[PDB]
């Protein structure tokens, strides 16, 4: 506890000020979404639909979608069934309830994941240096090992186990699947997850800088015109005798 | 509310004007601009700059001592 | 909150006269294991830790 | 042998009327070659959009 | 007594068109309200944009 | 895997080497006594932070 | 005779905007007005078009913001336009009140004393908005503010609770706090009116502090392109706000939804409000520091009463000039303080900076004063 | 001025937000109104000017 | 509220548990009925007596 240390500052193909995301690393990430984080994480802010644009054709985003059951609100008996699943509806949910959350991962509650780059200091860098970032504790420490150590993690004893190590996923491009590179497409991910507007922002960005270099000294150039007749002027004073 | 006719009485005193079209929107740009910004720099310097840099001393000082006292050495 | 005999003794012990809002720790409690708090701040309502 | 702004004047800047129709004109134009432009400079900063989207289309 | 107004010189402020005097500035009139009015055209369609 | 390639070779610069020794006698003196408050905490992330400034340098050259 | 000049509405436009007697020296410190004015319709046209799609409930205030950032056809230059405005409309005041402050445009007490209340006014609004997305900072700020209430004797508490609407803020406060944060710019925008009106009695102060009835110039051309340049320059800054850095003044808690039963460990302002945040911490007691607080930006309508000095503006005053910049460099100073935890060299500073702010208006610049009178033998 | 293919969600919250807008606009052009008037006072039952007996 | 599964309720909530809820809903509601029948008044004041002159 009360000590703290402050993540690094990662190169993401994203960083600089017109750099757009990594669309193919958006593919890769939300791959770790589906297979590792959705059966502990809701993300409750993002649909099947919003894939379409991004990292997916329509026909796979609607077949993405398919793999899983929903539940859809009543016919005419007044029931609730379970359905085949679209592309309006939003990601599974893990739980119910935050207390059934909290029932699973002995106490603690797995936040939501769908604006969580945004919602913690060093964005992407921090989530990042947290899974990559597990290691042994010094001496001096000890845990309940119900809770975990992360030198990232604020007090240090997280509630999360490395999901991190475990060598998963269906890769269809067919990239090594390391710790440092699934990490890597998943933060990537869950940047697109809490900013959608990413890239149009900073379309729009050099669209304005562009503007706005033609224009302010356009502007200037009016003013100049104008302010000439004063900033030219002479004046005589002439008092009789 | 003041209107031009009714403001105040001024004699014996000329002004000379050029029209826009007759006249540089930029007369001397660089050559006379840059020599006034460093005069007006000058005379203002030691009025706006010693709070400002005794802030920024209070700053460095105030965030070193900080960082330095989340610290032990004995126990 | 479950108090220990350690906390119940020491709070005993705190002088009543010296404080801002002076209370014995007997006058809060109807059983002594046993503090029940509204889990507000009285300076601006933030929960104390 | 007389200068381009004369000309640009003479025909179009002196009337209000034409000179109001130069610029919407000139808007329309420009709309056209300034978003092409800025569309094509942010396109070759960037390559990883849906530059790769031949991979997954024409499949269907 | 009045006579004794001249203008003063303004050739620091004019634009090269119109520093001979014993050119007509008809001449230039054309060539400099184009490109007064080509910035402000210029500028209209940047802002209508 | 990439990141252990990278950490090795961050070990090797200078100013980890004089953390992970000062971790090392921080490791030593926290055994050496039965009852100690001491933590070694402030020691190991003394450590990290120079070792993951030198990660994010060069680890996503490695990435694809 | 004109349309312009005598067409009963015209007539109006033409006094404040065309034929207006303006000095012709005014620098780009007068700018400000004209830009608080297009903050003010930036606000209300941004904020009408999230008004448009925002819902008021404690169960779905956070999800509505949500809904305008994805899902809304440009929900999120909107809402981020709005956030940033904010910021802007705050960055304007403190410029626009400074220029005053250095300038001695204070002489002029009902525009000045309409100014106060202007500020009083958006700061009431911004507050009101920031609580609206009901994220944790929302919330414990709501909190906090509230709360200062509760510090008036005898009548506090049954203050607060009825602002509440309940026990603590909750669904009652969030509703209200809509409406409040919807009707206040439209009064704001009457007393900005009243604010102008007062005004043209006088015309506009200059830098020289020396009245400029001998030198005006029609307010167009001249002040017409200058206020649009201005404006773009507003844009620019805004712009770069919000198409590059969007969550630069944001606190990341905001992100989190709002919890009723887990503060944050730090809990910090927006970065504007973070000088008066310091002030109020800096008195180890209850109702000495929001009495502090209070006083910290009421204390303007003093300003007026503590002028000493024989001349109008600074400008020919090095001693005033070297204390002025010493206030804006203890605001500084305070704004840093603001946004860190209450712990030691930032406890002692912070109380030794709050001193020097009241020391610097209500001693030290209307000593200032007196003794360059005295130097000028006046 | 749905905000889709009828009367629905957009449409309410809208309704909302120009239905609190619209009474100050009100205000504002009834000022206006009055200014307007101010040039010549009231009208009266007769129809004639009442200049002589205001 | 104005959202589809909650500006109902609200009203209702307004009228049942709203301290005097129901006499400011109710007051509006008829306010608006007053405005028209004032604004139809003053037209018809408007038309007889050829106030639209101004
Ligand atoms: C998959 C690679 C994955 C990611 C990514 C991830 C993210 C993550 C974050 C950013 C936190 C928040 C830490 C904070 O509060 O600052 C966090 C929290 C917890 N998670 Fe997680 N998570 C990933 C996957 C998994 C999996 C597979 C599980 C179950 C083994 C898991 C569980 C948890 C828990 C519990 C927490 C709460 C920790 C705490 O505050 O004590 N996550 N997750
Ligand atoms: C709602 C925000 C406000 C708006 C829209 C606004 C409007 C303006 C305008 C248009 C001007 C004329 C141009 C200029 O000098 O800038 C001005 C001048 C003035 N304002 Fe404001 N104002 C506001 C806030 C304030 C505040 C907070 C104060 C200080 C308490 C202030 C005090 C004055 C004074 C004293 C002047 C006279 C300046 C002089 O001529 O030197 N105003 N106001
Ligand atoms: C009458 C015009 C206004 C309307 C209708 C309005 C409406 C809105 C609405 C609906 C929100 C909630 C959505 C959101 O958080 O993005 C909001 C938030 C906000 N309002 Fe306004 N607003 C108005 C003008 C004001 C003014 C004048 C200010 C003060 C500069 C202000 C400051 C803000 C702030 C700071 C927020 C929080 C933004 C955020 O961080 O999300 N708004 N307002
Ligand atoms: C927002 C609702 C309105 C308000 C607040 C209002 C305000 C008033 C006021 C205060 C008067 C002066 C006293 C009187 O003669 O009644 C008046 C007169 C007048 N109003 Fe309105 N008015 C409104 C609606 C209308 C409408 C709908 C019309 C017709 C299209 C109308 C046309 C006039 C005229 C012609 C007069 C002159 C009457 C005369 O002197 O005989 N007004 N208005
Ligand atoms: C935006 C803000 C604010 C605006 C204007 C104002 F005059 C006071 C305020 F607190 O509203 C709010 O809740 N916070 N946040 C805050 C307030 C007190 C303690 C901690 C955070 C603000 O900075
Ligand atoms: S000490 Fe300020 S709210 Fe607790």
């Amino acid at each position: 506890s009360d000590l703290e240390l402050h993540p690094p500052s990662y190169p993401w193909s994203h960083r600089g000020l017109l750099s757009s995301l990594d669309h193919t690393s958006i593919r890769r990430g939300f791959q770790v979404y589906k297979q590792v984080c959705s059966s502990c994480h809701s993300m409750d802010y993002v649909a099947y639909r919003h894939l379409v644009g991004v990292c997916y054709t329509e026909d796979e985003a609607k077949a993405l979608a398919e793999e899983v059951e929903v539940q859809d609100g009543p016919n005419e008996d007044g029931e609730m069934f379970m359905r085949p699943g679209k592309l309006s509806d939003y990601f599974p949910k893990p739980y119910p309830n935050p207390e059934a959350a909290r029932a699973a991962n002995n106490g603690a509650l797995p936040p939501d994941l769908s604006y969580i780059v945004r919602a913690r200091h060093g964005g992407e860098d921090y989530v990042f240096s947290l899974l990559t970032g597990y290691c042994e504790p010094p001496t001096g420490v000890s845990l309940r090992e119900g809770l975990y150590f992360n030198p990232y993690f604020p007090g240090q004893a997280i509630g999360m186990a490395p999901p991190i190590y475990n060598e998963v996923l269906e890769f269809d491009d067919g990239t090594p699947a390391t710790m440092s590179q699934v990490a890597k497409d998943v933060c990537t991910f869950l940047r697109w997850a809490a900013e959608p507007e990413h890239d149009h922002r900073k379309r729009m960005g050099l669209k304005m800088l562009l503007m706005m270099g033609l224009l302010l000294p356009l502007v200037y150039a009016m003013k100049r015109h104008k302010w000439s007749v004063l900033k030219s002027r002479k004046l005589a004073y002439r008092p009789p005798k | 509310g003041r209107q031009f006719g009714h403001l105040t009485r001024v004699r014996h005193v000329i002004t000379y004007s050029l029209s826009p079209f007759e006249q540089r929107a930029f007369p001397h740009y660089f050559s006379k601009g840059i020599p006034n910004v460093l005069r007006r720099t000058r005379a203002c310097i030691l009025r706006v700059a010693p709070p400002f840099v005794a802030f920024y001393l209070v700053y460095t000082w105030g965030t070193q001592e900080f960082e330095k006292s989340k610290r032990k050495n004995p126990a | 909150r479950h108090r220990t005999k350690k906390e119940i003794d020491q709070e005993a012990a705190v002088e009543v006269s010296q404080l801002r809002d002076p209370q014995h720790d007997l006058e809060r409690v109807k059983k002594p294991e046993w503090v029940i708090l509204i889990g507000v701040c009285t300076h601006l309502g933030c929960v104390p830790i | 042998a007389p200068t381009l702004t004369a000309r640009l004047y003479s025909l179009l800047f002196r009337r209000t009327s034409t000179f109001a129709l130069t610029i919407v004109v000139g808007a329309l134009f420009f709309e056209r070659a300034f978003d092409q432009g800025a569309d094509a400079i942010y396109e070759h900063i960037n390559e990883g959009k849906l530059w790769k989207h031949i991979k997954h289309k024409y499949e269907n | 007594s009045h006579t004794d107004i001249k203008v003063p010189d303004f050739s620091d402020y004019r634009r090269p068109e119109v520093l001979d005097s014993t050119k007509s500035s008809k001449e230039s009139s054309e060539a400099r309200k184009g490109f007064s009015y080509l910035v402000t055209a210029t500028t209209t369609v940047g802002v209508a944009y | 895997d990439p990141l252990t390639t990278v950490r090795e070779q961050c070990e090797q610069l200078e100013k980890c080497v004089k953390a992970r020794e000062r971790l090392e006698l921080c490791d030593e003196r926290v055994s050496s006594r039965s009852q100690t408050e001491e933590d070694c905490t402030e020691e190991l992330l003394d450590f990290l932070h120079a070792r993951d400034h030198c990660v994010a340098h060069k680890l996503f050259n490695s990435l694809k | 005779t004109n349309i312009r000049k005598s067409h009963p509405l015209m007539k109006i436009v033409n006094n404040a905007f065309i034929d207006l007697p303006a000095p012709s020296n005014i620098s780009s410190w007068w700018n400000f007005g004209s830009l608080l004015g297009i903050c003010l319709i930036l606000q209300i046209l941004t904020g009408l078009f999230l008004a448009m799609h925002y819902t008021s409930d404690t169960t779905t205030a956070f999800s509505s913001v949500t809904h305008i950032c994805r899902d809304v056809n440009y929900g999120w230059i909107i809402r981020y336009m709005h956030a940033n405005g904010a910021s802007m409309f705050f960055i304007c005041l403190y410029m626009h009140v400074g220029r005053g402050l250095y300038y001695g445009s204070y002489t002029f007490l009902e525009t000045w004393n309409i100014g106060v209340i202007l500020l009083l006014t958006v700061m009431a609004t911004a507050f009101m908005g920031y609580v609206l997305p009901w994220g944790q900072m929302s919330f414990w700020g709501a909190t906090v503010i509230t709360n200062l209430l509760s510090a008036i004797p005898y009548i506090g508490t049954n203050l607060v609770e009825w602002i509440w609407g309940g026990f603590s803020v909750d669904k009652a406060t969030l509703t209200r706090f809509f409406a409040f944060h919807f009707i206040l710019p439209f009064i704001i925008m009457a007393i900005a009116m009243v604010h102008l009106l007062f005004l043209h009695e006088t015309g506009s102060n200059n830098p020289t502090g020396i009245s400029s009835d001998v030198d005006k110039i029609p307010f167009h051309p001249y002040y017409t392109i200058k206020d649009i340049l201005g404006a773009l320059l507003l844009i620019l800054a805004l712009m770069l706000l919000v198409l590059f850095a969007p969550d630069l003044l944001g606190d990341p808690d905001n992100y989190t939804p709002a919890n009723p039963l887990n503060t944050p460990p730090h809990i910090k302002p927006e970065w504007y409000f973070l000088f008066a945040y310091a002030i109020l911490r800096s008195i180890p007691n209850k109702l000495g520091g929001v009495l502090a607080l209070a006083f910290s930006i009421l204390i303007l309508a003093l300003i007026p009463l503590l002028h000493t000095s024989k001349q109008r503006s600074m400008m020919f005053r090095p001693l005033s000039q070297c204390l002025f910049w010493a206030l804006v460099a203890d605001l500084l100073t305070l704004t840093w303080i603001g946004g860190q935890p209450v712990e030691h060299p930032y406890i002692t500073i912070g109380q030794l900076a709050s001193v020097l702010y009241f020391l610097l208006i209500l001693v030290l610049m209307p000593t200032a004063g007196t003794i360059e009178n005295k130097l000028l033998k006046w």
